[PDB]
């Protein structure tokens, strides 16, 4: 089964500095990685597919970007309303799909 | 499945009936019959084939009955 | 769009008639359709269906028997009668026995036994009517140029994304106007009564299980039937067959019933097409519609846009469909607006001479917040080519090479004419149809050859096709007469009618 | 457009327990519908999943055997009927469905609010 | 009952494959074929039937073969 | 019934081998099983009835 990495375990950052996360499959996904946000006491919020795709709603601060099989969730201006822990997930051809293991965004 | 073949070809002989045995004659007649009654125009398409087959007479009928017997089984 | 991985999908090119195009909708694949200056616009029929069926004759394919009886007479006395023989819920059949003093009358010719059982259906299956009205088509349509390689399977929201379209057509609005925001409209003018023989297809269902099925088929069946009002206490018209009356030695009778039928059925369906049902209404998946589409109020939305001018970063491949075009989906940089995108299949690095066809309308990204998708195809040279996609200094090209000559693609255009001949009889005449006077004779001389050969041949299945044609083709290729070409010809029909499905 | 989940509670190992999710808003046929679970202090694990005309299901190892979906599509309700529970299933289940024109495949999906199972101990 | 036309007499015309396609040219084949390996001997007697038929020998080999698949089917 | 010992050999059915211990193993998997295939995009299975 294909698996996806998340580089940073726990990202600390001030409210308003820019934010990098990184997930790395085991094999080629030409384009198919979503991105999703969840809060605890909260379902997952789907923020990004085909991964630059923003979902409906999703504000224009969140940007994805692809690099064979490195992808890239940006968040160029943060907002208190954004630390949480974000996921990475594989939408390629066979339902086996796996989560990344999450990034948390915390305030340092 | 779709073929299951007839057990008549090895039918039992006794004194006593056999399974299903008042049905055989009119199965058969009764397919053709009903067969021909649906598509008549192939009587004509027989009739031209046996036509152009066979030098006499008697071999053009048989060749007649034998392909208008032969159509309705698909066989 | 909508077709570019259906595999069974052609291209109707431009409109001789400067308006309209007929063409021929299948279940199967689309129609992408290419005007000279108007977007290309790819068209599939989806589904058919059938609504408020009238339920007529239906049969019992499982049986069950009850309390059987009999009724004895004397070699010499009159037939015999139970009193349950007045009664049309029983199967009675009457033979003679043999009698006599020792079964107690003094006597010893053959006597009358009628024996008599009651007659239970648990179920039946059930045919009903369809009539050519109140049937309806759905067709869904679909326009390239700004839309992203997600939007190829995506059926959530059309009412509002401006590029898609649904269409119902029925017999009592057989025409309609296709709505595209800033593209215009698209007329089509469809032929729905006509569409598929719906006046000899019953719709059968045995248990959650539903066909089309012939009439002639659903007659000629030796089963018990009921006549359609199912109201009361059901009558069947035949008992028989459905019961055997056997008898034992010259000295009883026996009557049995034969095994829920249910198997002899599912084979005796064969070239009966699989169709299912939601409600009252019966879902066919397959179909035959006939569209003229006016395409004159057509535009192209991208006119009057400054050409963008960022950057161009591929996000997936430049891929090959399977009928040689070419899918590219890219990525725009710097936003500028709504914008024209540039793009060519060029090959001298200084003379970027469009060679080629561009398949993908007018590229535009209508969309500027900071980069942008959008895919867009094309059809390039058989030789090696450069997909050049840019204006200055960033143009990124990619180099493709095609496979097969022109004379293949003949080949292969002649195998899908042949078809589609195959398939659908005179009508394939009309598929891409202007309309001339050659294309009208060609459909009328196949129209009377065809209502021939159906009446002659047309009761065989694959097999004694196929031996009729072998057949028929020693015949007139050894009669040695002038009938010769007459024989071979008619096999060609029959044999591609056998080696094409 | 919503999705709610229902049926979460107390079991004791080896013991069995059947989840609900009520799907509104939509055409519940057209929708391919998957169950992810997260065990507490654990990342997302995606482990079931079925058609949307309930043709064919997914299973993912770690459930394979022991789980069943099902569907109804005229009552619209996803059912994740799962027996021979372990402690290792404790956990948040949360029913997600994306709009499905290929069996399982889908781009933007919905989410519901989740049910808690425990395994007694 | 027993006779139950088939359904591939007045086979419905459309892209999509039918009930049961992939058994239509097997089932026809699979029937004559094992009907035929059971008795070789009426095998033997067709062959003398054809013969005693039919001037030509292409009239005698069609005599011939009519009669081996009209056998199987006893149609 | 009677039945020839050459016409329960050409059945075209799922069939076992002598009696059995527990729940049966049929060898055939087909000719009571049928895949049907859809308009390119699916595969659907029905049993014979």
């Amino acid at each position: 089964e294909i698996v996806l990495t998340q580089s940073p375990a726990t990202l600390s950052l001030s409210p308003g500095e820019r934010a990098t996360l990184s997930c790395r499959a085991s094999q080629s996904i030409s384009t198919f990685l979503a991105w999703y946000q969840h809060k605890p006491g909260q379902a997952p919020r789907l923020l990004i597919y085909d991964a630059s795709t923003r979902a409906t709603g999703v504000p224009a601060r969140f940007s994805g970007s692809r690099s064979g099989t490195d992808f890239t969730l940006t968040i160029s201006t943060l907002e208190p309303e954004d630390f949480a822990v974000y996921y990475c997930q594989q939408r390629y051809n066979w339902p086996p799909y796996t989560f990344g293991q999450g990034t948390k965004v915390e305030i340092k | 499945a779709v073929t299951l073949p007839s057990h008549s070809t090895r039918k039992l002989q006794t004194r006593s009936q056999t399974w299903l045995e008042s049905r055989e004659y009119t199965k058969h007649l009764i397919r053709v019959e009903n067969w021909i009654f649906r598509n008549p125009g192939f009587a004509l398409a027989a009739a031209a084939i046996a036509w152009l087959l066979g030098s006499s007479t008697s071999q053009k009928v048989i060749y007649l009955v034998m392909i208008l017997l032969i159509a309705p089984a698909y066989s | 769009i909508r077709c570019i991985g259906v595999s069974n999908r052609d291209f109707v090119e431009g409109m001789s008639g400067g308006t309209w195009v007929d063409v021929v909708l299948e279940h199967g694949g689309c129609v992408t359709v290419m005007a000279q200056d108007k977007p290309t616009v790819d068209i599939e029929l989806v589904t058919t269906t059938v609504s408020n069926m009238a339920e007529v004759r239906s049969y019992c394919y499982e049986a069950s028997i009850s309390d059987m009886a009999s009724d004895s007479r004397c070699p010499t006395q009159g037939e015999a009668y139970l009193d349950k023989q007045s009664d049309t819920q029983y199967v009675c059949k009457r033979t003679l026995v043999d009698r006599g003093w020792g079964n107690g009358c003094g006597l010893f010719g053959k006597g009358s036994l009628v024996t008599c059982a009651k007659f239970a259906c648990s179920k039946k299956m059930t045919g009903k009517s369809i009539q050519p009205e109140n049937l309806e088509y759905r067709i869904m349509l679909s326009v390239h140029g700004s839309q992203h390689s997600g939007m190829i399977v995506n059926d959530t929201g059309h009412e509002t994304d401006e590029n898609r379209a649904k269409v119902e057509i029925t017999p009592n609005s057989p025409r309609a106007e296709a709505t595209l925001g800033g593209f215009g409209s698209l007329g089509l003018d469809c032929e729905p009564r006509t569409g598929l023989d719906f006046s000899d297809l019953y719709y059968l269902t045995m248990n959650n299980k539903h066909w089309l099925v012939h009439k002639e088929w659903f007659h000629d069946i030796p089963l018990p039937w009921h006549a359609g009002a199912d109201t009361g206490t059901p009558h069947w018209n035949n008992k028989e067959a459905l019961v055997e009356f056997k008898d034992a030695h010259a000295k009883r009778q026996t009557v049995v019933v034969l095994g829920s039928q249910e198997g002899a059925v599912h084979t005796a369906l064969a070239g009966a097409l699989e169709a299912e049902m939601d409600g009252a209404k019966g879902r066919l998946s397959s179909g035959h519609l006939k569209c003229r589409l006016k395409m004159d109020k057509l535009r192209l939305k991208g006119v009057s846009y400054s050409l963008c001018t960022a950057a161009f970063t591929f996000t997936k491949i430049p891929a090959e469909t399977l009928h040689g075009t070419v899918t590219v989906e890219v990525q725009y940089a710097g936003t500028d607006g709504p914008c024209k995108v540039p793009a060519q299949m060029a090959v001298d690095m200084q003379t970027l001479t469009p060679v080629g066809r561009l398949i993908t309308a007018n590229p535009v990204i209508t969309e500027s917040t900071e980069n942008s998708k959008m895919m867009l195809e094309l059809d390039p040279p058989f030789g090696d080519s450069y997909i050049v996609i840019g204006v200055g200094e960033k143009k990124i090209t990619h180099h493709w090479h095609r496979s097969g000559s022109t004379i293949g693609k003949a080949f292969e255009a002649t195998v899908r004419g042949a078809k589609r001949m195959a398939v659908l009889g005179d009508t394939a005449w009309d598929f891409g149809s202007v309309g001339g006077a050659l294309n009208s004779l060609g459909k009328g001389i196949h129209q009377i050859f065809g209502a021939a050969f159906k009446s002659l041949f047309g009761g065989m299945s694959w097999f004694s096709q196929i031996l009729i044609g072998t057949l028929l083709m020693w015949l007139g290729l050894n009669t040695k007469n002038g009938s010769i070409s007459l024989m071979c010809l008619a096999l060609g029909g029959v044999l591609i009618f056998l080696s094409t499905a | 457009v919503q999705l709610v989940e229902s049926g979460g509670g107390l079991v004791q190992p080896g013991g069995s327990l059947r989840l609900s999710c009520s799907a509104s808003g939509f055409t519940f046929s057209t929708y391919s519908m998957h169950w992810v679970r997260q065990a507490p202090g654990k990342g997302l694990e995606y482990v079931s999943a079925i058609t949307g005309e309930g043709d064919s299901a997914f299973y993912a190892d770690s459930v394979k055997g022991r789980f069943t979906i099902s569907r109804d599509n005229s009552k619209n309700t996803l059912y994740f009927e799962m027996n021979s529970l372990r402690p290792e299933d404790t956990a948040v289940y949360y029913c997600v469905g994306g709009y499905s024109n290929f069996y399982y495949y889908y781009t933007m999906d919905v989410w519901g609010q989740g049910t808690t199972v425990t395994v007694s101990s």
